[PDB]
């Protein structure tokens, strides 16, 4: 036998049994018919075939499938008929695959949760006592303090991880907890306590439903009531230790030696290999559900045998988590910082004014250019590299609703400006030195600030387009689109006066043409410059003359504002589908 | 014939730990073996140790006998079949095909015909020829099935003959109609003189009664091995007996796994651990193995030859079949040809659209607009060429390396194939590019320098896909080369062309690292093409070509001939270099 210790029950559910029941589903892409009344402290599991509408069931029920739609049938939750609101409201759901973020420990993964599923009536004693209850109840005492590292490797073992995924949804006590594949990649021992760790928590008066393929023998032995199928048409529904007396009685009876389970799933099974094959078996299928619904068709349940918190504080719950998260993140640091500065290297001594000849004028107009154009080329690959790693975690948050659009907006956005600060300042004043550059304080601030805007403007570009198309390669494809667009109509490459009405209004407005104005302008403001000359017919003969310095910061900072708009939409109206 | 394989002992060890221990086995022909184990258990390990495909990484002192004899460990390859548990089948050929290529490369005699006859021949024993002749293609009903894409994999390993045959979790990705039906195939394919061992993770309980000899590892230790019948005696009479309606597998797995979760079941269950494994060292089944396999060594009843047998065709014979077995999987395929050869006309007309003409007027952009085009150009070139490495590449190498260790071929064949294919391709691709925008450009109308700037542009754009598979023969994944070859190019002409910082006034490492660049050249190449014959209308510092030519890449007219060589020879560098780079890859 496996283990034996503590089965004490730390975390109840406080409400009367909460009931679910389903009379007559019908679901295509999927499910033909259905019927059954569940009650708190019951635990299904259903067996079923392999992926054959039915790991899209527990998606059904909380109207939250896709490929098709439910075509009759009624859902009653709490004698309640289905609804997102009832969804969200009563249904905690457990997606197999989910992130949690890695440096963070599993309290602080569960207290940041918890201080924005708690209604904010709870002080911050009532939330820590739901933190430390679900932990105690998970069995998770042990290990509650160190790292749930996933990519950080060393950490929490997988039963862990699963064990504080449930956390996150017990944070605020479910009466209905449904789990979808909850022994996927687990070990026979740590599956088998892990079952009965949920077992508990059906025992702690909820309603706990598992759909789980191909079960090994002894988890089997550990169900209550269990849901048997074929495709779309159920076979059975009882209790798990009848199943082999209601099938030995119906006439194709159990083996010795063998799993019930994985024994009665091949035993409907309908293949496709031929047009006989699934000829046969569906008349199967179709046939022995026909002859169940009335074996308990007279015996009833068809079983055989507050105000929340806002915008806010979730902004300051949120923009935590965020800034607690990468700062433990020691590796992405230095090599961020190094590919910085490495780089502010590269351009500087390419350039280097200093000990040699100084720099000549068409060499001085293409370091101005290259500080601004060379940028996008790391920023924009990670920004949007950020943001498809946390889609997976983004989509589960915002669906469940434990914030609005609204925060994450703002919390993305200055999340990253305490990183963003340290990089520009790594890549952009050792370039400005080693170059021989126009000397002093107040222009050195000046090329300093348009630089931190134009990555900044770019940041908001990049990480606009991560959430406005589907997929990776498209989101970088059109980023570098726009960068290969904004560096040609940067004004360097061809001139501006011989542009295309398109390529013209497309310089109007690329954050890479008003850094190369721009620093043309802080060089070559007032300096008279060493064949001397002044700066200004300079500027003036390489049409950089009109819009003056200040005007250059407002526009790109009206390019990073338009941006931001083309964000905000796109978060709220297009959804984010992780892979 | 009493064929049988045998292992006398086993024992590997990494450098600390050990990984396998004392593990003696004994099959004979028409029997299927089954390995159970849990994770950690080193039976992917053990089948690697017979197929002979682990080398010298580590250190084994065991002894591996095939009728009789002893084998040496370069004689292992010379006889086992093994196959992956993820079959890697160019998506682009159809089954025949792939078998058919298959064929081509394992034997060396003769007759075409007959190859016909074999490869119908091992479609039919895997009930494929019903879906030869049919294309490979994407999953279930977009494609081949799953479970007839691992029978076009046994059936690649039927067309070398092998009388042993090492499968790993052949049922993992499976239904539970196809991986019983795989099971079904595996037990025929034994009862017909062959030696077939398997290993299975999550092994259902019909399973079970199937199989011949079962054998369990638990941390490199054998736990039992013997027939189902003799395990269930077995750890009957250590009181262990079968519960009512549990799996066996489920159960004695369970049972010979140690549970970690716990300092205390650590103890525990090892402890559980070794009096199983002990009391079966002392069974009567553990020594009619060892007396069985000895008994083989000293019988000398039939001595054979290694199996396979050695018949290698020669390298120009195999590149050839490597030749037009990716070719006809590119050009089949319409979605990357279509891409290869034109992604060069869409940077061509993307910087069209942006810059209509050039205007020979020095105000308006005589030579700024020059300057730009030759920038983008000797910029851009190497990075679409690149494109197409880390895009059609990784899944060709995946390709190879199944078959560089199943002995097809060696992994630098795979590449210098791949080198010669995309040449056609690539040639085209630049005229498809120079013919279109060139003379919309309207850069300088003589014949003679249209024809020299088509070919100056070919190189960077060999080099930068050449180079990609250097990279890629040693680099895994291809999204970080694709950051890395973007990231040179960028340096290449930033540093190489005296474009953005003039070639002679830079820092002399600038200077040092510039004659390294493939840019540099390229450069001093078409910034003469087009600055010699113009002269210009107009502050207005250059009035004729000639001058502009001057000021950067200096006496460069003189070096024309020469430019061109040493730009050129860079391409039978980089293919010279991945050779070298890719037998390095072979012990990685
Ligand atoms: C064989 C040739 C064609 C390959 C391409 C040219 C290679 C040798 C040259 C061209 C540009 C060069 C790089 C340009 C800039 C730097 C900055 C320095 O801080 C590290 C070395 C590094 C990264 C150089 C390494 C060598 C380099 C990659």
């Amino acid at each position: 036998f496996s283990s034996e210790s503590d089965n004490s029950l730390y975390f109840t559910y406080s409400g009367q049994p909460n009931t679910l029941e389903v009379r007559d589903l019908n679901y295509q892409v999927g499910i033909q018919n259905l019927s059954f009344k569940v009650r708190s402290g019951q635990m299904l599991a259903i067996i079923g075939s392999s992926g054959c509408g039915r790991a899209s069931l527990l998606d059904v029920i909380t109207g939250r499938g896709h490929g098709g739609k439910i075509k009759s049938g009624q859902i009653w939750i709490n004698g309640q008929p289905s609804s997102p609101q009832l969804v969200r409201k009563c249904v905690a759901h457990v997606r197999q695959h989910n992130q949690l973020l890695p440096n963070l420990t599993v309290r602080e993964t569960l207290a940041f949760i918890a201080q924005m599923r708690l209604p904010r009536t709870f002080s911050q004693a009532q939330r820590d006592k739901r933190v430390e209850d679900v932990i105690a109840e998970l069995r998770l005492r042990q290990c509650a303090d160190t790292r749930v590292g996933n990519m950080y490797v060393r950490g929490l073992s997988g039963g862990e991880r699963r064990r504080v995924s449930i956390g996150v949804q017990l944070l605020w006590n479910p009466g209905i907890l449904i789990l979808d594949e909850p022994t996927s990649g687990l070990d026979s021992f740590t599956a088998h306590n892990l079952v009965k760790t949920l077992s508990r928590l059906a025992k702690g008066n909820r309603l706990v439903l598992i759909s789980l393929h191909q079960p090994r023998s002894d988890i089997f032995r550990l169900f209550d009531l269990v849901l048997l199928m074929t495709s779309g048409t159920p076979i059975y529904l009882g209790a798990a230790q009848h199943m082999v007396q209601y099938f030995t009685a119906i006439g194709y009876p159990c083996p010795r030696y063998s799993n019930p389970a994985d024994f009665y799933v091949d035993l409907t099974s309908i293949d496709r290999r031929s047009r006989e094959q699934e000829l046969a078996t569906r008349e199967k299928a179709q046939s022995l559900a026909a002859l169940f619904l009335e074996k308990v068709r007279d015996l009833d349940d068809f079983l055989w045998k507050t105000k929340m918190p806002g915008a806010v504080q979730q902004f300051t719950t949120l923009i935590r988590r965020q800034i607690s998260n990468d700062f433990r993140d020691l590796p992405t640091l230095l090599i961020h910082g190094a590919e910085a500065c490495l780089m502010s290297m590269t351009i500087g001594f390419l350039y280097f004014g200093h000990g040699s000849i100084q720099l000549s004028f068409m060499d001085t107009a293409a370091l101005l250019f290259m500080i601004g154009a060379l940028i996008p080329f790391n920023v924009i690959l990670d920004v949007i590299s950020k943001c498809y790693s946390e889609r997976a975690m983004l989509y589960y948050e915002l669906e469940d609703g434990l914030y609005t659009t609204g925060p994450y907006f703002f919390a993305k956005i200055l999340g990253e400006l305490p990183e963003h600060c340290a990089y520009i300042i790594i890549y952009g004043m050792p370039t400005y030195w080693l170059a021989n550059l126009r000397p002093g304080l107040q222009p050195f601030l000046l090329h300093f600030l348009l630089v931190w805007l134009v990555v900044f403007c770019c940041r908001i570009m990049a990480l606009a387009a991560a959430a406005l198309l589907p997929t990776f390669h498209m989101a970088s494809f059109f980023s570098n689109a726009l960068y290969n667009s904004f560096y040609l109509a940067g004004g360097f490459m061809i001139n501006l006066s011989s542009l295309w009405t398109v390529p013209a209004w497309i310089s109007k407005v690329s954050f890479l043409r008003w850094c190369f104005e721009g620093l043309m302008k802080i060089q070559f403001s007032r300096r008279t410059y060493k064949m001397a000359v002044s700066g200004d017919k300079i500027l003036s003969v390489m049409e950089l003359d009109s819009y003056p310095l200040y005007a250059i910061y407002l526009i790109v900072i009206g390019l990073s504002g338009g941006f931001m708009v083309l964000y905000y939409v796109s978060l709220r109206f297009i959804k984010q589908k992780p892979s | 014939e009493p064929h049988s394989l045998g292992i006398l002992h086993a024992s590997y060890s990494v450098s600390t730990r050990q990984i396998l221990k004392d593990v003696s086995l004994y099959v004979e022909s028409g029997q299927i073996m089954c390995i159970l184990g849990s994770s950690g258990s080193g039976k992917t390990t053990l089948l690697d140790a017979m197929s002979g495909r682990l080398g010298r990484a580590g250190t084994f002192l065991g002894e591996v006998y095939v009728n009789g004899r002893a084998l040496r460990r370069e004689q292992f390859q010379d006889c086992f079949s093994y196959v992956l548990q993820s079959d890697t089948l160019l998506s682009s050929l159809t089954v025949r095909e792939t078998l058919h290529y298959t064929a081509l490369l394992a034997i060396r005699r003769g007759n075409p015909g007959s190859f016909q006859k074999k490869v119908e021949a091992v479609m039919a024993e895997l009930s494929l020829s019903h879906v030869a002749d049919r294309l490979i293609g994407n999953y279930s009903l977009g494609g081949i099935s799953t479970g007839e894409r691992r029978r076009v994999s046994i059936a690649a390993q039927l067309l070398q003959d092998p009388k042993v045959m090492l499968f790993d979790e052949p049922t993992t990705g499976l239904d539970c109609m196809t991986a019983n039906q795989i099971v079904v195939l595996l037990v025929e394919l034994a009862r017909r003189n062959r030696i077939v061992v398997l290993t299975i993770h999550q092994p259902r309980s019909e399973l079970f009664q199937l199989f011949d000899k079962i054998a369990i590892l638990s941390f490199g230790e054998l736990i039992f091995c013997g027939t189902p019948a003799e395990m269930l005696d077995f750890f009957n009479d250590c009181g262990y007996p079968c519960p009512e309606h549990s799996n066996p597998f489920d159960f004695y797995m369970d049972l010979t796994s140690v549970d970690t979760q716990s300092k205390e079941r650590e103890i525990e269950t090892s402890k559980r651990v070794q009096m199983i494994e002990s009391a079966y060292k002392k069974s009567a089944i553990c020594h009619k193995t060892l007396k069985n396999i000895e008994r083989m060594k000293h019988l000398k009843t039939l001595p054979m030859v290694p199996f396979k047998t050695k018949d290698s065709p020669g390298v120009f014979s195999k590149l050839g079949v490597l030749l037009r077995r990716v070719t006809r999987n590119l050009v089949r395929n319409k979605l990357a040809v279509i891409t290869r050869l034109l992604q060069n006309l869409i940077m061509g007309l993307f910087l069209l659209f942006f810059v209509l003409r050039v205007r020979s007027n020095v105000l308006k952009g005589a030579i700024q607009d020059r300057v730009g085009l030759l920038y983008q150009f000797v910029g851009a070139t190497p990075y679409t060429g690149m494109l197409n490495a880390v895009n059609l590449f990784p899944v060709l190498r995946a390709v190879s390396d199944q078959e560089s260790q199943d002995g097809l071929y060696q992994k630098w064949q795979m590449m210098l194939a791949y080198a010669l294919h995309v040449l056609p391709f690539s040639v085209v691709a630049t005229m498809i590019f120079s013919s279109v925008c060139y003379w919309t450009l309207g850069l300088h109308p003589e014949v003679a320098r249209f024809g020299y700037f088509s070919a100056a542009l070919l190189a960077p754009h060999l080099i930068g896909e050449f180079l990609t598979l250097v990279l890629l023969g040693i680099v895994q994944n291809p999204n970080i080369v694709n950051s890395v070859v973007a990231l040179l190019s960028i340096a290449g002409v930033l540093v190489g062309s005296g474009f953005l910082r003039n070639i002679q006034e830079m820092p002399i490492p600038f200077k040092i690292i510039s004659y390294f660049t493939f840019q540099k050249y390229c450069s001093e190449i078409l910034v003469v093409n087009e600055f010699y014959g113009l002269n210009f209308t107009c502050m207005c510092a250059f009035t004729q070509g000639i001058q502009f030519i001057e000021k950067t890449c200096p006496g460069a007219t003189s070096r024309f001939t020469m430019n061109f060589l040493i730009l050129y020879s860079f391409i039978p560098a980089l293919v010279i270099l991945g050779i070298v780079v890719f037998k390095i890859r072979d012990h990685l």
